[PDB]
DNA sequence: CTTCCTCGAAGGTTC
DNA sequence: GAACCTTCGAGGAAG
């Protein structure tokens, strides 16, 4: 498989997997779990190939499900009850699952059990379930949006970031191997740049690129090669995507800039607001592209310039 | 071959069938000696 | 041609036509089906003919069903049966799948096997489902409510965009040789700019004036003739309807650009809140005439110009 | 019978009128079956008239039903294999239809086969040609897709004091009244420029010339029974000229709130505000602004006040 | 009893009763039913009790049901299919039928027909129910609630106004006969001019008077009477509660009669802001005490003349 | 019991006492139903304990619901079946019955009817349900929500005040008698003026004073010991919390009494802008602490004496 | 184990702990439950401790549950039949509760009853059921967002405040002391001054710190080894969180220092209004960081100073 | 899925 | 320019 399994394959996050070793190899000193782990941060910076690689080095066995996946708490009983001691469970989105479903949970991260009441009317009583030592890990995209007196449960909290250029080319390079493919160093660090700090780009890319080089030359990824297919897909130089290009695009000719507002403009386009504000305008802000004002969103002077128009 | 016909029968209720209609489904399977495989695929082949 | 068969006779749609040739290509240079593809674009821009297109390029068959269509995990299964090595799936309106198998989709994408755990929990034995390989094309309108694991699944992704003048005024030329008229050139580029860019619309438009030029005339669409037609039907030269221009000259001269609330503005040319919402400002927003803000809707100097009033802030 | 059968008898509505002849003609031409049509706007004017007038002119028997009464996909598909070559359906109120059977309707128009589920079994069916006739009011409540298929579409207006005034001598025929050209323009006027209106105020004065004069509606008779509904040449009612009044002597023309005005006339405000207001504003006797609406010129003129800015 | 039954014993409402006569008599002279009649104004006025009358005056049977009753199209359905030619069909409180159930009358008023689905499954049909000649009356307070094309189909309307003095004081007398009470006529104006103008409120204040004269009183209505019974209920002769006029004392002692905001008057009588606006400024309004304006209430000179101090 | 149980227990109220008397002795000369009353005021100042009273007194069994009990007319149909003539139903907070229940209570206090809908549905008819007298008794913290056709309908209405220092006192009295404690005149005035004139504080301080008295003390509700459990409480002499005083302080601190502006001063006190207008201002007010003005509000002379400042 | 059970072993809340000693002492003497007490204040300081403690000390068992767990009125009464006479019902964020739910509570904590609709069509009837006596304890965040109804029936209230040095410091011991662990007088005060005066990030903390003395260091703890590891973590030198970063550095190179809309900077950096408003805000203003004004927050030259930039 | 209602904006007066 | 007050418009969440 293209995933690494172990910390020595694990290109980058130095700060996230050198304070991880420490607790992992502190734990097993202590012959005891290790503590509840929330991972969060932007989609495709390896969250999910972390907790394979914490298991194997805990040596233990994953478990796997996601918030929308859980709709009843019988659900997650049923999920907790099916555990092994040592287990770890990562749950995808955990801030997604209902309010209804974090009932169990309170309890079974702190003491590790959970209370069943039974019976009707002039009877009742309720069942108190023990549950074995577990892991649990989390992952989600807006640490914000988690609840509260949950996040005050994670003992471990790992911030992913962006990766740079050292390591992207080196990833690039990894990948390239497996397809057999040629690529000199120029070609790879265009694909890194281009790839926006993203690794799950890259590999798309790669394959993409691969195809074209096939056929309208000889195998062989060139720097003039990669540039031409580069184009011919679509990317920008500044890694914006078709999207992006018509987004800023229709700001500075149809409304000077702006402002404008969110509702007028996922009309123009054929978008749906709620996903100009999740997927795109997210990576547009940090980049200084785009800023946000009381009368809406405005295209700043960075942006005119690289569009190819004269800034007022 | 109960072991492969009771196989076939719960992997096909597994997939959200009823009992009953599982249990008509593969009873419509004539071949026994054919693996739970065929047998079910057999069985959605024929409930196409 | 109206029904194509083969990139060379797809009209329009140049970029992503394209890119489909060389992706196709590469993978018949190989012992490889083609990759997971998903469509994106508005309704009506031939999302579904382009799926014949592909199937036929590739030379296999094609297999069709719908999102709405899928209510089990069973029903996704036995149709992946039906699929030979190398046969194409196309699923309309892939967002609306249900949750509950859209695990079950997207293991299968990936490994071409199934496996299904029977058993109490306790004790419980897998089966394993061997199956041929395949391509899955997915074709949707919206796509901010797909799953992250389905999106990553795809890749190859394609846009649909709405048709110019240049090759609008071509599907104009075909259609109007199913039936028995002649048109001038000068004629059908008149039609397409009214078209708002659709096919669809375009049709319509033909057809109505077929009606016209064979009551009212010599049963030939000639320039005179369209100015008549398209006269007679209130369709203004941008392709603003009757209600369009009540709209945008209602606004400049009562409130002075706006400001103006919904509400208001509805009581005003008589229609219902839900009509010009949904019915006529989709359009206007578009082509860049009226803007909506926290305090209403508000008339843009493009609009001063088109419908040639004096502009001042 | 008060519904006119043929065009000849259907008086006003120039633009729609005009149009379908054309394509009505040239249907029949082809021995081809209409496009299927689409009729909304306002309510009074004419749409359910003139669907039975489509069909009569194309020489079929129309079949009759309505959004409320279909309920379930069953429903649609019993009633759409009961279709003979050449038949028209008209459904009213098309707008009430669940989306569950939109669905399958918008597929049914563009091929004309049926391929559903309906102790569940599959139905196929191959339908001839056929026009399908949709009315409604509230046009932008039909789902998008469904509305590209209609191809034509009627959107129906206000009628003229001359179609008004012949269309109320026609009606007192019907009634074997008596009225005279000038008493006819009088009750025109007051009728807001909808049929159904001027057709009410006629039954009204009818019986009041039986009760209170010979059976005979005269320029005299006209004044003293529309001095007892209290109408005004205008068309204003009793509670309209309150409204005017009030703004004019107690806020100076406004600005004002529709909550101070409600209170201070005793009414509720959804009262105010969708069955009075309306009328004022589309005939240009109040406007709406950021801070209120105010009474214009106009009004001071009709209701005899010295104006000022 | 208590509410009348002819026009003879039906006082006021001169307009209302004088077109109704004129309409009823023209419908009897063609042998025909009455057009579609609706009712609606303030609360209290008489718009019930006219619903009787017009069936007595028509003499045929009144069918009685209200809109919270019916549901689903089945009831109405139901309700109708069972009237008999000229019958009359009564529907209370019209305004909060369901929308789905309002457009089965547009036909039913209308052409007299009806749309039904008969049968089930493979038997579904529809046919044509087809009605007798039938008279629709409906009562409201809330007639903007109603559809456009509802309304558009009633042919007579009938909007009720405040009564007079005159007319409450004959009211008042008859109801003192209705139970056994001697009431001089002087009493009879000094309970009429403290009605505000309305029936009910004119029955329930000479209720609340007899109680008192037949347990602190000599079981008698009189000058001496009416006055000790009305000082306890502490009602001005102009029809003011004691909140009413704490409000106006206020305003004029502390603000020197304005303008003063919502809020603040509020506060200072001890009174949540929702019941002073809708319990007691709309009557201090529509009588002329107070008067709205841009910058807040203002106490016009009859609040000063009336609470007895000086108009500077 | 800490609730009176008649008019001769019942404490203050003199006004509301006074007229309740004289219409249940003339209900009950005439053996007939009392009319439907409507008590509202205040929170806690005494509105569900007079709806007991009035029960014993009429001498009928009192039959109870409440409001938010209420969700569909099934409901409310199947309690007016239950009534046996002359029995009272009393429904607490009638403000939060839902407006299609509301409007089934218009024909039932007017005409002792209900419309019906029964039948399996292809069989089904309107049919008449025929009540027995009754009465309806309901309490409601704010009257302004119900709709103006319900209000029209009670008979007797009910605003209650707040208690003054000497009524108030025998509360305390009383209250000290059910839990056989000693409390001493002096004393019982102190907890009285710190009530808010609202006798459920009254009864709240006096629990914790008492738990104090015989934990650290001689079991006796002295004056000496009431002034060191007061204290420890942070309740003012005047009744004023913590906050209260701050407020006051700061305006005199910050701004020499003012005028200032609401938002201004929330931002000095670390208070949110509706809590402060809603929880606080409305008793500082009431008692001529702050007064509002058209440039702000104000401290008066009363606020710098009770806070010890220098006047100017 | 780590939580306290017993008043000797809460360290700090002298405020709180004085007050509820004599409550709970004297509320044995006699033989009934503890009035409903409501503690709010910042989260994580120690209240939902507090509630064990109480039932440890009256002897009775603790349910748990939360406002955000119930969903309709069914299931608080599903809750309230399963309590034992004496026993204790916690609730967590007892103001997030839903409306509907909010009122059955009225009842209950008055006067031990409520009034219920049960069974279906013709079997529907009403039940009075009677609770035996229990104490309810609330716990919220925002006192002052409770309602009038609800916040004026709780018989207790607790205020409760942000730890001092020598507090912490013994908190810090306490805990390592529980763990087989040793550190120095020095790094135990050092490791609380980081701590924001909160125990919950005191534990936390130390627990991380011990992973590392014990795998970078000889096991024990020492201010040099404290700083390494409080450097390894994002803890500043005097506790700034890196989210705390984030919004200084973004105010003061974004914005200026202001002022600023907090809504415009939690959209801005991506945060939930509530989160900065209830746990970093607080903070911040309580040490001088973040000034405020009704134009907007500000930042202060202290900020400025530490961050590295220049105050122009 | 729809009606009610509550949150934010800005125009205008006054000191 | 700071503070009060009224009016309008677009969300959103509780039927
Ligand atoms: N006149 C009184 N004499 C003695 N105790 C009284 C008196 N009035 C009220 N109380 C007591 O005050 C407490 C609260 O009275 P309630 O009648 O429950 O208040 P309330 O009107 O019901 O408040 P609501 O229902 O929330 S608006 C009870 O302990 C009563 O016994
Ligand atoms: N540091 C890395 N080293 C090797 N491969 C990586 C790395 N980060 C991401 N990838 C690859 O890119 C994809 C990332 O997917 P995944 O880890 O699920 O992203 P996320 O979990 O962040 O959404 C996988 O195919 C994975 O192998
Ligand atoms: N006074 C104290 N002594 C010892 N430990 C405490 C103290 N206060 C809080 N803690 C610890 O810190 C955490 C407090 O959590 P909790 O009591 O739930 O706070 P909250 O109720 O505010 O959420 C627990 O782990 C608890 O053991
Ligand atoms: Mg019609
Ligand atoms: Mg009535
Ligand atoms: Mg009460």
């Amino acid at each position: 498989t293209l995933r690494p399994q172990y910390f020595k394959e694990y290109i980058g996050q130095d700060k996230v997997k050198d304070q991880l070793k420490i607790f992992i190899e502190a734990a097993k000193l202590r012959d005891e779990a290790l503590d509840h782990t929330l991972l969060f941060g932007p989609p495709g910076l390896g969250k999910t190939t972390m907790a394979f690689v914490i298991a194997n080095e805990m040596g233990v066995n994953l478990k796997q499900t996601s918030g929308p996946a859980i709709e009843k708490a019988g659900d997650l009983v049923a999920i907790l009850n099916d555990l092994e001691p040592g287990d770890i469970l990562f749950i995808d989105e955990i801030h997604r699952m209902p309010m209804a479903v974090e009932e169990v949970l309170y309890s079974a991260m702190e003491d590790y059990y959970i209370d069943i009441m039974i019976g009707a009317g002039e009877t009742s009583r309720s069942v108190h379930l023990d549950l074995p030592p577990f892991t649990l890990v989390g992952a989600t995209t807006r640490a914000g949006m988690l609840s509260n007196p949950l996040r005050a449960r994670f003992g471990i909290n790992g911030h992913m970031e962006y990766y740079e250029l050292p390591d992207l080319t080196e990833i690039v390079e990894r990948t390239s191997e497996i397809f057999e493919m040629t690529i000199t160093p120029e070609a790879a660090l265009e694909l890194a740049r281009r790839s926006r700090g993203t690794p799950r780009i890259a590999n798309r890319l790669l394959k993409r690129v691969r195809d074209y080089a096939q056929i309208m030359g000889d195998g062989v990824i060139d720097d003039k090669i990669a540039d031409q297919a580069l184009t011919m897909l679509d990317v920008d130089h500044e890694g914006l995507d078709y999207v992006d290009q018509k987004i800023l695009r229709t700001m500075i000719e149809m409304y000077g800039g702006g402002p404008v507002g969110l509702g007028t403009l996922s009309v123009n386009i054929a978008e749906e607001r709620e996903t100009v504000e999740d997927m795109y305008e997210p990576y547009l802000i940090q980049k200084g592209f785009i800023m946000r004002t009381r009368t809406g969103r405005v295209a700043t002077a960075k942006a005119y310039e690289h569009m190819g128009y004269d800034y007022t | 071959s109960e072991d492969a016909e009771q196989e076939a029968v719960a992997a096909l209720v597994a997939l959200g069938y009823k009992p009953q209609e599982a249990s008509r489904m593969v009873s419509k399977i004539a071949r026994p000696d054919a693996s739970s495989e065929t047998l079910i695929r057999d069985a959605l082949r024929a409930a196409l």
